[PDB]
RNA sequence: GCCCCUAAGCGUGUGCUAAGUGGAAAAGGAUGUGCAGUCGCGAAGACAACCAGGAGGUUGGCUUAGAAGCAGCCACCCUU
């Protein structure tokens, strides 16, 4: 429902300048052509109206759509509050479309999102849980898709994407390795990143780099030339090759807000042992006479909990 | 969706919504059918909605039989126009369902799941309906 | 409280009752506390 | 009070015992070394004990033997149990020897019926999912 | 076996048939190689009972007027809306 | 739509036998 | 009880009633499985104690042909119906009322032909 | 049309409604109530209720630091 209003608003805002002439031209041409569009309905509906024609009607529907999009932002803030309050470490996956942006999120975690071959299909951001291989959990978000000279009426349809980009720690621009000029996508994606960090002033987040579809690539560089951006990980989502290296380096590059301490716990208070073993990601220990030499990257709630039962060894 | 490939006459009169059905009042292809108890013009979009709901509830097994076909064209005068100056262009495809006619049939091994799928499809239709079974 | 024209059981422990001329789903879980209009 | 099946290991076992005994009150060393004295005769499988705490220092030891549910597992050479119980059977054991060596474990079974207690043991084995 | 009881019809037509159906009496015709159409009004709900118990391919006893005649149902007539038995065709059977 | 709805329900009456002028 | 399944157990208990030698109509209240199984293994096959539905067993003991102890089926009757012995197999059976404090024997009638409120403290005990 | 306004029944005989329904309304929701069925259980005591037991192999196994009926998996057995 959100998309069927944003797309319609974008089409109305693109067609409003060009009403006379062209607009009446597709008013005359009503067969469901390429310009026939359809709005968010897709299966015509307002497709028989295409982008509408009347400026009065366009203006009215535009005002209603503005109000509705206003509502579906105080909906989205509510839906994201739980993540915000818990401050789970968020990782987002951006890049050019058809660059394995959804296959990666179906690969690292068994999400199961649509992976159609065509262009922009994951048009609504979806996020899924995940565990960094060694320690902390995380959340993973795949975005919509970027294009060279992106339309200027689609920024609202991309607004939720932009919000996910800003509210992130590790940004991931996935580049389609087996494609001509694997850098043209990169410059456009980066430029989108700068306009985002400018429109919403924030410290830019680290940008993790991954080259995808290198299984079918003919090595366009086949060398440090293939290291056209030398910092990157060459994953193959179709085969799951760099998953281990990606799953390792992505966590190591997210930064840890833990608190590694060494604490001992007398057996009576096994509650603390269980809480460290289920919340804190203990490295290891030896099972001591009365307690344990637990070396756990314990978090803030339990940091002061385990301060009393500390140890010096 | 569903559409006739060719129609002899594109602009027709309105289908007659009178009398109970005379043919198609029985489950003949499946095991559970959705009979109709009211008169309705059931459009192709409603048929696709019901079909998708049925095919997504069971989601694996059994066939779905859509007896009716939306071949009658319904026209629509263009907006903000005064009355007159010819009949409008075709806009809707309808099937002139009649009470007693079975609109959908289904055959799934699990009986209650099929019953619930038919219930979940009845909600997409503009009229009353009931679950009818091949075992009379 | 969920004032909807359609009130249904949602979980295994929802009971539908007629109280003061109104249909209510009373459940141990407060999230399922639904009252018909 | 606790029918804990303390492991047969006579080489440094409290941590495993220390939790289960520090949630209550019993001498850790006394309990450990008395169970270790029992294991001096019981090195097969760690025999079970029911420590009967009343208010302090229960000092009670009764034997119920360790992997009865898998005495068959222990006395076949096959380990890891069976992670696919009845999906496919895992391992091979002898059908006569279960009926025979059910004698040792019949000391705490339900009934004295021979073939039926053998079926008890066959049930505990087939719980893994294995042929016997 | 099925032991149905049948009665002949004194009035035929639309009005009489609806009146018979209003009193739980499904009208029926007895015909076959007997070469004589017998207009019968069969009491209802027991016709339905035997049809559900055995099926259409059954053998109705049909004690008409104290005279037994074995028959088999050949053609029914259910209303599409109010599923009932509007009329049943009975084929004569001679032993 | 209250006014027209009332003026149309007015026909459903014993004395009017279910049909009124301008119904 | 179970209209079809009832008669099978009624007949089984009845035939064991007429086959046996005596009766002790007893109270099984509060019998935790431990002590109850200790009893089942103490008397063993002889007097094989197994509770049966009192309402049905009234007709079951009559199915065997005998009456009597049927009079006092009020409460949760428990039956042993000793197989071979009379005195030596009833000592512990009666004295479980002293040891476990359970199995107070209402009794009332021996073998189906001899009434006695002393059903246990009779020859069965002495 | 017949309780008063307002002429004539606060009629008689059987039932139903608690909503002022009567004295506006839909998809749909619903332990409202009556009537006619059918099917299951049950005086060998059913259903509710109260008093007891509710066992052992056993903590079934895998799993995990740990999962012992009750993270979660397979089986979903053996005896009394
Ligand atoms: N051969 C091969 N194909 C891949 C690889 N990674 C992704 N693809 C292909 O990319 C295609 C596009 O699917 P998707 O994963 O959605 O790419 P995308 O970038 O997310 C397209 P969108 O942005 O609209 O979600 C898929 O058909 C998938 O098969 C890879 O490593 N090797």
């Amino acid at each position: 429902r959100e998309g069927k209003a944003q797309v319609s608003l974008a089409q109305m805002e693109y067609m409003l300048p060009r009403l006379r002439g062209w607009g009446e031209s597709m008013s005359r041409q009503a067969g469901g052509r390429a310009g026939g569009a359809g709005g968010g309905v897709g299966t015509r509906g307002p497709g028989e109206t295409k982008i509408e024609t009347d400026r009065r009607r366009i203006r009215e529907r535009m005002a209603k759509l503005r109000r509705e999009i206003r509502d579906m932002k105080k909906i989205r803030d509510t839906q994201r509050g739980s993540r915000r309050r818990s401050e789970i470490p968020s990782v987002a996956i951006v890049g050019y479309t058809n660059a394995g942006k959804s296959s990666l999120l179906n690969a690292l975690t068994g999400a199961g999102v649509l992976v159609e071959n065509a262009l922009f299909a994951t048009l609504e951001p979806t996020t899924r849980r995940g565990e960094f291989e060694d320690g902390r959990p995380f959340v993973l978000t795949d975005t919509v898709g970027f294009v060279r000279h992106l339309p200027t009426q689609l920024v609202e349809a991309f607004r939720s994407t932009l919000e996910e980009v800003v509210d992130a720690d590790l940004l991931i621009h996935v580049v389609d390795g087996s494609d001509v000029n694997p850098l043209a996508q990169i410059n456009a994606v980066r430029t989108v990143i700068n306009e985002v960090v400018a429109e919403y002033d924030i410290a830019p987040p680290p940008e993790l780099l991954v080259v995808n579809k290198i299984d079918a690539a003919t090595g366009v560089g086949l060398a440090q030339l293939r290291r056209a951006l030398p910092d990157a990980v060459f994953v193959s989502a179709r085969t799951g090759d760099g998953l281990d290296k990606l799953r390792s380096r992505m966590g190591e590059l997210v930064e840890s807000t833990d608190a590694t301490v060494d604490v001992t716990i007398p057996y009576d208070r096994g509650d603390l042992v269980a809480r460290v073993h289920t919340d804190g990601h203990v490295d290891a220990t030896e099972h001591t006479d009365a307690g344990t030499r637990i070396k756990a990257r314990v978090p803030a709630p339990l940091a002061a909990t385990l301060r009393e039962y500390a140890t010096f060894a | 969706m569903l559409i006739p490939r060719k129609v002899k006459h594109r602009k027709q009169h309105h289908p007659e919504q009178r009398g109970i059905a005379s043919g198609g009042t029985s489950v003949s292809f499946g095991d559970y059918g959705i009979q109709a108890l009211e008169h309705a013009y059931i459009t192709n979009r409603q048929i696709e909605s019901a079909r998708i709901a049925i095919n997504r509830h069971i989601k694996r097994g059994g066939k779905v039989w859509i007896n009716i076909f939306p071949d009658r064209p319904l026209t629509k005068k263009p907006a903000e126009t005064r009355m007159g100056s010819g009949k409008g262009s075709p806009e809707w495809w309808v099937a002139n369902v009649k009470p007693g006619r079975v609109l959908f049939e289904l055959s799934y091994p699990d009986e209650k799941t099929a019953r619930d799928a038919l219930t979940r499809a009845i909600h997409k239709l503009p009229i009353k309906a009931r679950i009818v079974t091949r075992e009379e | 409280m969920k004032v909807n024209p359609s009130v249904k059981p949602i979980c295994d422990k929802c009971r539908v009752i007629r109280r003061h001329g109104r249909v209510m789903v009373i459940c141990s879980d407060p999230r399922h506390k639904q009252r018909q209009g | 009070l606790i029918k804990l099946q303390i492991q047969a290991g006579q080489a440094n076992p409290a941590p495993p015992v220390g939790p289960a005994l520090g949630q209550h009150g019993v001498n850790i060393m006394e309990f450990c070394k008395a169970y270790n004295a029992a294991t001096e005769s019981q090195r097969g499988n760690v025999i079970p004990v029911e420590i009967t705490v009343y208010e302090d220092r229960s000092f009670t030891f009764a034997l119920k033997t360790p992997p009865a549910a898998k005495l068959l597992l222990k006395a076949a050479g096959v380990q890891k149990g069976s992670g696919e119980p009845h999906k496919t059977k895992v391992a091979k054991v002898t059908w006569d020897q279960v009926r025979e060596i059910a004698e040792t474990k019949k000391a705490d079974l339900n009934a004295n019926d021979i073939d039926a207690a053998a079926k008890i043991i066959a049930g505990t084995a087939r719980s893994m999912g294995i042929t016997v | 076996p099925n032991k149905l009881t049948a009665n002949v019809r004194t009035r035929t037509g639309k009005g009489a048939s609806r009146q018979a159906r209003r009193d739980g009496k499904v009208p029926a015709v007895l015909y076959g190689h007997g070469t004589d159409p017998q207009h019968l009004e069969l009491n209802a709900r027991d016709f339905a009972a035997v049809l559900r118990s055995h099926g259409t391919n059954a053998i109705l006893t049909l004690d008409i007027e104290g005279t037994e005649q074995l028959a088999l149902t050949k053609a029914l007539d259910v209303h599409p809306i109010r599923r009932n038995i509007q009329h049943a065709d009975l084929l004569v059977v001679q032993r | 739509a209250k006014r027209g709805r009332k003026k149309r329900d007015r026909k459903h009456s014993k004395a009017n036998h279910g049909k009124r002028p301008n119904a | 009880m179970a209209k079809a399944d009832k008669a099978t157990a009624v007949a089984d208990i009845a035939e064991q009633f007429k086959a046996s030698t005596a009766t002790v109509v007893t109270e099984y209240r509060g019998l935790t499985v431990a002590n109850l199984a200790e009893l089942r293994r103490a008397l063993g096959d002889s007097a094989t104690y197994t509770v049966a539905k009192n309402t049905l067993v009234k007709r079951a003991a009559s199915e065997a042909g005998i009456e009597g102890l049927d009079e006092l089926f009020a409460g949760p009757t428990a039956i042993a119906f000793v197989k071979g012995e009379a005195v030596d197999a009833a000592k512990a059976i009666k004295k479980f009322a002293k040891d476990n404090k359970a199995l107070v024997i209402k009794g009332g009638y021996m073998d189906g032909k001899a009434l006695s409120v002393a059903d246990v403290e009779k020859i069965a005990d002495l």
